[PDB]
RNA sequence: AUGUCGGCUCGUCGCAUCCUGGGGCUGAAGAAGGUCCCAAGGGUUGGGCUGUUCGCCCAUUAAAGCGGCACGCGAGCUGGGUUCAGAACGUCGUGAGACAGUUCGGUCUCUAUCCGCCACGGGCGCAGGAGGCUUGAGGGGGGCUCUUCCUAGUACGAGAGGACCGGAAGGGACGCACCUCUGGUUUCCCAGCUGUCCCUCCAGGGGCAUAAGCUGGGUAGCCAUGUGCGGAAGGGAUAACCGCUGAAAGCAUCUAAGCGGGAAGCCCGCCCCAAGAUGAGGCCUCCCACGGCGUCAAGCCGGUAAGGACCCGGGAAGACCACCCGGUGGAUGGGCCGGGGGUGUAAGCGCCGCGAGGCGUUGAGCCGACCGGUCCCAAUCGUCCGAGGUCUUGACC
RNA sequence: GUAGCGAAAUUCCUUGUCGGGUAAGUUCCGACCUGCACGAAAAGCGUAACGACCGGAGCGCUGUCUCGGCGAGGGACCCGG
């Protein structure tokens, strides 16, 4: 229940009558650095790493604490829970096969300070009507000493894209095992180009 | 597709080829409409004689000027909004109505009697 | 390499040639023919008549909306390289200037100046 | 809102595509021009491209870079002296480099093109 | 209008203005002549990067 | 100087619940109820009238709650009302005027110091120095629901009518994300057109005609009106209620013995942040115990690319800083090249037509970010801080 | 208190009743008289033309809104004075 990977693309197929929508996240087949045992830490656990970005341009830390096991020359080693890892290597020529479930988590895209009429999805003020303070200006924040402070959780500007992001249940129209690529009728999280990681969960009667 | 207070042809038996749609009638909260929903609505004109005078009777969308992305995956779309007048259940009041053949209308199954009953030209 | 790469790969699987059909226009008066299943499996071989009015690229391409007043106007984007299709056939040739959306037809439409085009 | 894209630029539109052809005119004759640094980066874009048709060689290029710079002085200047001068090279005709020192009084970094040679 | 309230003292303005400060402007000497020069823009007067695009007048 | 009704925008809270759940009782057959009890997690729409909260009134719906919160919220809006000056009607007054009697009018100043809030950093601590990867105390997000259909119109029924339980299938609202589709933008990507002035006279161009002249298109991006998911399943402890055993009342009794079931509620489960959690770091890798100066080598030092920073090239990261990827042992920008993808046949020449134009060379030309290639152009050469961020006790050689 | 007007730039009780409008009218229109406290030069009652008057419908068009999206400029942010 496993692979980490790099969004490609959204690109729509047809299927049989009905039309299906995948994105193409390739998965190249990470070299699991570190098994993480359980006597010396709780989680049991990969840890894993896919593309490979040159050999001198390495801090030599990595270069062993990459050494031991050994794979070879690559950045995005990230890790997940519960999996064993019989293989020496995943791949998903069998990690995943077609038509199951998957649960997808990607970095989203960006957007810096975005105003709160993006950020809580409603506000504006009427326009047109008279405003000193056109349409889109978040609305009064409280109400005078009922406490004199702004509620603490509450909505307002912020920045909303550099945050991580899950998908959960979602299908896989198609494993291709040769490019190792994949096909998850839905969205993922992400731009593309960018990276996304990928596990499982499905239990419920519905 | 969208209509929350609209004008819309109709040509059915019906006061005109034009009603008025109030306020549309599924899952308590609306806002909108596809083909098929029924669509409470008065009836803005009256055709001289006729059935219909100036009250209000619910009656299904069909066509809608909008784009609507099908299952099979196309989309019809048509530069009109037109619907049937329908009593009670889900039936018609007048047997003729004029808009093109097809289907999806009758996907929505609660009317396969249009369906039927929609010819061909114009 | 990379993702125009691979998305060839990919639709060169399904999109595949779209069966090869690759004759737009926009004059074209034509006939596509979709399939459409519905009651009893009964897969129904519809068959449009139709002015094509824009078509979209990329691959996936749309034959945008083809247009036809029946009486009522009525469009169709209709996925040029779904399997749902099967068979067209141009009527017209491929001439009459600006590209695509042709809109002098969506408003003053009318048989006459589409004649006139 | 505005992430992914391009040509991001200051001044204003009209005047931008006259900001433009102006210094290529600049450059176009003496062979090389000081300047704050953005203005150098598109600089070297566009003019990059006017010596591109400069070596294209024909009339209809010729009449193009006078769609442009619009100055027939220039232009045979240009059309005779520079191309030889470029007569092989692919692209990056251009040079531009930042220079030591600030200057007074509004503190912009500064910066000197000149087409290689 | 909406007005400050006081002073608060010498010393949060100072925390305020300490803040600020800033930084040595970065220098090496040249690869030519030698002086300092910001790391990489052509220096005045040995003046260059490699073949000497100034100078002389 | 404590800006007063009402609306917007935002709210959060309680329960004396409108619905959703869970249960007693019935003058409950079933279904629909009635009525009280436990229940605050979610939800409580769209309009007409009026300044209106209020109220009736249409259309429904699971319902269309009641209240707080300075009759929540004007250093955030509107100002319709009402409390200014102008004006008029009615009446009261001999008169100026007046009336919780109406009527039309009638400047809303609001650069934030502090708390609070939202994001984002700076120093620094974490008693060897740094580079990565994470558990999670803890905290937040989320929690909705209807409709047809199956067991079956079966139990119930003397028919019409019609279920519990338990399993699916569909949407509506809302929540989070994504461009493929549909769609919207695309201020200069393409073409057309009008005046005019100037390039050179005609042809072809340019500027100005809003900061795109105007009209048709439009990639990327950014988006909704589009697509995908999500609301749980499970488990624990539970409230009304239902018990099992069971005494003191040697029978009986759900009780302090002692155990059990029992809900949208609580906890965990799912997502998301988070060790400044001073109690993390926990793991892993290399640096080392570099060698330094009067030894408590916790000072001063190049050391130490172990690393790091400065500068640079940039970026679907972005105000700034941060983050992330690159520095020539490069493919990171810019360009050239190839595809994509926009527009929709370039000028030139020829020929046709009195002439506006047509036709052929012509799906041509031009082409912004799109996908790859290509050391042509630049990211040259570079200095700067950098070790004890750990101790006494306990094993242990 | 005559003719003329009346739920009226006058009527409180009040959304008075009836009818017209709208799916729905505390608004306006036409009547009713129950003129609290209209009325004849502080003028009554009409009236074509006219209004930067005030009220009420209807259409045409539309970001006023249903919910908003996007893009440019000018400020805002960063640097220097």
């Amino acid at each position: 229940m496993k692979g980490i990977l790099g969004v490609k693309v959204g690109m729509t197929r047809i299927f049989r009558d009905d039309r299906a929508v995948p994105v193409t996240v390739i998965l190249a087949g990470p070299c699991p650095v570190v098994q993480r045992r359980t006597p010396e830490k709780d989680g049991y656990t990969a840890v894993q790493l896919g593309f490979l970005p040159q050999n001198p341009k390495r801090v030599n830390r990595p270069l062993k604490g990459h050494f031991a096991k050994a794979g070879v020359e690559p950045v995005r080693i990230l890790r997940e829970i519960r999996d064993f890892n019989p293989e020496g290597d995943t791949v998903t020529v069998e990690i995943f096969k077609p038509g199951e479930r998957v649960d997808v988590t990607g970095t989203s895209k960006g957007r810096g300070f975005a105003g709160v009429m993006k950020r809580w999805n409603f506000a504006g003020g009427p326009d047109s009507h008279g405003a000193h303070k056109i349409h889109r200006h978040p609305g009064s924040i409280g109400n005078r000493k009922t406490p004199g402070r702004v509620y603490k959780g509450k909505k307002m500007a912020g920045h909303y894209g550099a945050e991580r992001v899950t998908v959960m249940n979602l299908e896989v129209v198609d494993v291709i095992p040769e490019e190792n690529l994949l096909l998850v009728k839905g969205a993922v999280p992400g731009p593309n180009g960018g990276l996304v990681i990928v596990r499982e969960t499905k239990k419920a009667a519905k | 597709m969208i209509q929350p207070q609209t004008y819309l042809e109709v040509a059915d038996n019906t006061g005109a080829r034009k009603i008025m749609c109030i306020r549309v009638l599924k899952g308590s909260n609306a806002k909108y409409a596809t083909v098929g929903d029924v669509i409470v609505a008065s009836v803005k004109e009256a055709i001289p004689r006729g059935a219909v005078k100036e009250g209000d009777v619910v009656k299904a969308v069909v066509v809608r000027t909008k784009k609507e992305v099908k299952r099979p995956d196309g989309s019809a779309i048509r530069f009109d909004d037109n619907a049937a007048v329908i009593i009670n259940n889900q039936l018609e009041p007048r047997g003729t109505r004029v808009f093109g053949p097809v289907a999806r209308e009758l996907r929505e199954k609660g009317f396969m009697k249009i369906v039927s009953l929609a010819p061909e030209v114009l | 390499m990379n993702r125009g790469a691979l998305i060839k790969l990919v639709e060169s699987r399904y999109v595949r040639t779209d069966l090869p059909e690759f004759r737009p226009g926009d004059t074209v008066r034509v006939s596509y023919k979709v399939k459409e299943g519905n009651r009893t499996r009964i897969q129904d071989f519809e068959g449009i008549v139709i002015r094509i009015r824009r078509n979209g690229f990329n691959t996936t391409f749309t034959v945008r909306k083809v247009s036809y007043g029946v009486g009522v106007e009525r469009i169709f984007p209709l996925h040029s390289p779904l399997i749902q299709k099967i068979d067209i056939v141009q009527r017209g040739r491929a001439r009459r200037a600006k590209l695509y959306f042709i809109r002098n037809l969506s408003d003053r439409e009318i048989r006459r100046k589409l004649r006139a085009d | 809102r505005h992430l992914k894209s391009g040509r991001k630029l200051n001044r204003h539109s009209s005047h931008r595509l006259a900001l433009y052809r102006n210094q290529a005119k600049s450059l176009l004759t003496h062979g090389r021009i000081t300047t704050t640094v953005p203005k150098a980066k598109e600089l070297r874009g566009f003019v990059d491209h006017l010596i591109h048709l400069a070596k294209r060689g024909d009339l209809h290029a010729r009449r193009l870079v006078l769609r442009d710079l619009q100055d027939v002085k220039l232009v045979r200047k240009l059309f005779d002296e520079i191309a030889p001068r470029y007569r092989d090279r692919q692209g990056g005709y251009t040079r531009v480099l930042k220079l030591a020192e600030r200057r007074r009084g509004d503190g912009a970094p500064l910066a000197l093109v000149e087409l290689v040679e | 209008h909406p007005v400050p309230k006081k002073k608060t003292s010498k010393a949060r303005r100072d925390a305020r203005r300490s803040h600020h400060a800033l930084t040595p402007p970065t220098l090496v000497p040249c690869p030519e002549c030698k002086a300092m020069k910001p790391p990489h823009t052509v220096c005045p007067e040995c003046g260059y990067y490699a073949g000497r695009k100034v100078l002389e007048v």
